[PDB]
């Protein structure tokens, strides 16, 4: 059959230009006489239509989004791209590219939704701090250790333990808004205290927006 | 200025029948094709019906739609509900040159066990202190119900400035887990003799303490 | 206001006195707005319609009996 | 998020019966009182009905309203339309401590002869020339249809720069009125021996000319 | 009975405070246990509810207009005033004050609507120029004369002939945008040419925005 895949960055700054490209595999753009469009959906809100295109220069746009949508089709690369201008804080939505069998009817297939939102200027790399276990950090035969992800922007970050080898007892907590713009979270794993001084535990925090693969080793606290 | 009106919340017990409406504002509902998309949360929308009476190949027979042109409303009737129908249904009318999607209709039908609030504490690391920051992290995990109140303490005085906490979240243990963060300056962390986190859960209080060592 | 009347399975004033739609109707209806040409300013009354009929009529039949005919109210300055 | 859906344009010949709707989006129409206001253009609105069945003392009996709570709509029925019935209609609600009005329905229809396009011209005044300004005013009045094209003429040379014209507007004597303005410098007004305004209306052309005297 | 009359300046500048006062004649604000409200109506659009007040401190506002409406009631002066903050160019509407017999019901009495104007945070006086009739300005037994209102800001202007004594044949034309910001219009009256040199025609152009009143006499053109 045919399938549509989106690409491009998941981030854009306010008052900038958005570049989202949706590619076509298993089919041809020009043949068949069908249509393309872009459909966005904010989290917790209904679907919103942006604009529709033909493989020729025929275009039509939402009057709410009029004079801000620039969509172009290149047949040689077998894809179509949409450009959005003057993006704001209210444009955080999940974008979908879909094939239009009937222009005034329905869409046969929907591509997977990329979380393309706006990203404020507060963008900064994360600051990973180890969480050293101690005698007061354990309750019984098991202890806890982890790493703190503080002062980063934007969502999300992926934290893995021992390159994904340690999954049991690993808890990932959702981020919360700090007092000044940024977020903070942590990821911890419950481990018996017998292997505290004999096993090495390292937290792998990845921040794809700010290209940050900080690896921090977790050790028991040393009194100074 | 044509907008589709759809109820925000519709709930019905499984096995019964329910009617989902979609009212057009200015244009008549019989003028243009009305289509319903059934979208799972965190997934791409999928067409569940089209042409106001035509079913796609693959969906069951219960997804039936009807048009009441006198009341300018599009009706979608579902019979015999069950678990996987918990999705979002948007009535779609492209009309001409502009898809007007509907507001959307969700579904709501209805074992978390009671548990003890295990609490762990860590002091700020030396690397954070060298980077002129200090943060005390309080963690609440393996508990239920997910309604806990955190209260930081500096020896005996409660601390509210810089306190950031997380809402309880679901895990694989069928219990809840939360977090609490106390941002502090390096001089404030060493000013007090000890810092403690107190967690209240179902009346019982579990308190851990840390000291600068 | 009568574009919704062109459908099988209802009773009105135009769909039963001018052109009946049967149950086995495989037609494909198209309508659009061209009010800038067929609506002369000041009131265009060239086209007529039938309002009164003795009884029902078989579908796909034309009624030209003048023995009920009333004018329109077309005007390009309306909504 | 409760809004009242009202048809934008409803037209009916006088002496017949017409129905004006007012559909509620989220809240049911029978929950709160619905009130219709008949507002003349350029005048304050006046209550035409209230309590969904009660008519004020003074209005005719034909202003009758009905409520159908099944379809969440408010219906106002008008029988025997007259000349003074041509006014905007708005439906009012209350929701929950937040009054929400309707979209607005106006009576549209209620035969128009043509008229000769009388054209008058004036040269710029001496007071305007003392202010280093010059403006020619071309007026088109008492004409029908309201579709005229203006073309200024500086001697035998047409002018497009500084040309400002007004859209036709209906007069009190059931005709149309229009205007045209030509802003000029004082040197340009005396540069050309004469200025002419040509008005084209239904093929016939009415031409007036002025000269600096 | 009782009546409602509004006052205050029609002109309002962007990003500052509006001041509209509605007075009560023939009645008392406190007695009767009724309500007051302000309802605005844009030209060509539906009525919009702003807020309602009691003769005590009870207030409720539109969520669209929330945190921007400040309405106060003074019983000593027998009136009530509304203050609007951070007004933009989309707030051009006809404001009405109406007595509320029933809070969720209707308004029995509606005051006369005042017209406001907010365009560009600028204000310039009009330049009235006479339109002298001549031999080429008449077609038959009747002639035409008037005055030109040019280079004024902002809308609207009221033009009257002989202090409103002349109304027959008087045509008021809508204003149009000029090439540079400002507007222009004219007002003329058709008169027989027999009374051209025996009667005096004066145009009364009033501009409440730019607080400029101008009376200009209209005379036949003198050849120089």
């Amino acid at each position: 059959q045919v399938q549509l895949q989106e690409s491009g960055p998941g981030l854009v700054k306010p008052s900038e230009t958005l570049s989202l490209t949706c590619t076509v595999s298993g089919g041809s753009v020009s043949s068949g006489g069908y249509f393309w469009s872009w459909i966005r959906q904010p989290p917790g809100k209904g679907l919103e239509w942006i604009g529709c295109i033909y493989y020729s220069g025929s275009t039509n746009y939402n009057p709410s989004l009029k004079s801000r949508v620039t969509i172009s089709v290149d047949t040689s690369k077998d894809q179509f791209s949409l450009k959005l201008s003057s993006v704001t804080a209210a444009d955080t939505a999940v974008y979908y590219c879909a094939r239009q069998l009937w222009l005034r009817g329905r869409f046969d297939y929907w591509g997977q939704g990329t979380l393309v939102t706006v990203s404020s200027a507060s963008t900064k790399g994360p600051s990973v701090f180890p969480l050293a276990p101690s005698s007061k950090s354990t309750s019984g035969g098991t202890a806890a250790l982890g790493c703190l992800v503080k002062d980063y922007f934007p969502e999300p970050v992926t934290v893995s333990w021992n390159s994904g080898a340690l999954t049991s007892g690993v808890h990932t907590f959702p981020a919360v808004l700090q007092s000044s713009g940024l977020y903070s979270l942590s990821s911890v794993v419950t481990v018996p205290s017998s292997s505290l001084g004999t096993q090495t535990y390292i937290c792998n925090v990845n921040h794809k927006p700010s290209n940050t693969k900080v690896d921090k080793k977790v050790e028991p606290k040393s009194c100074d | 200025n044509f907008m589709l009106t759809q109820p925000h919340s519709v709930s019905e017990s499984p096995g019964k029948t329910v009617t989902i409406s979609c009212t057009g504002s200015s244009g008549s509902i019989a003028s243009n094709y009305v289509q319903w998309y059934q979208q799972r949360p965190g997934s791409a929308p999928t067409t569940v019906i089209y042409e106001d009476n035509q079913r796609p190949s693959g969906v069951p027979d219960r997804f039936s739609g009807s048009i009441d042109s006198s009341s300018n409303s599009a009706s979608l009737t579902i019979s015999g509900l069950k678990t996987e129908d918990e999705a979002d249904y948007y009535c779609q009318s492209y009309d001409s040159s502009n898809v007007v999607f509907g507001g959307g209709t969700k579904l709501t039908v209805l074992g978390q066990p009671k548990a003890a609030p295990s609490v762990t504490l860590f002091p700020p690391s030396s690397e954070e202190l060298q980077a002129n920051k200090a943060t005390l992290v309080c963690l609440i995990s393996d508990f239920y119900p997910g309604a806990v109140t955190v209260a930081w303490k500096a020896d005996s005085s409660p601390v509210k400035a810089g306190v950031e906490t997380t809402t309880p979240s679901k895990q694989s243990n069928n219990k809840y887990a939360a977090s609490s963060y106390l941002s502090l300056t390096p001089e404030q962390w060493k000013s007090h003799r000890s810092y403690s986190c107190q967690v209240t859960h179902e009346g019982s209080t579990v308190e851990k303490t840390v000291a600068p060592t | 206001d009568e574009v919704r009347q062109i459908a099988p399975g209802q009773t009105g004033k135009i769909a039963d006195y001018n052109y009946k739609l049967p149950d086995d109707f495989t037609g494909c209806v198209i309508a659009w707005n061209s009010n800038n040409l067929d609506s002369k300013v000041g009131g265009n009354y060239n086209y007529l319609y039938r309002l009164f009929r003795k009884s029902n009529l078989k579908p796909f039949e034309r009624d030209i009996s003048t023995e009920p005919l009333q004018s329109y109210g077309f005007q390009p300055t309306n909504g």
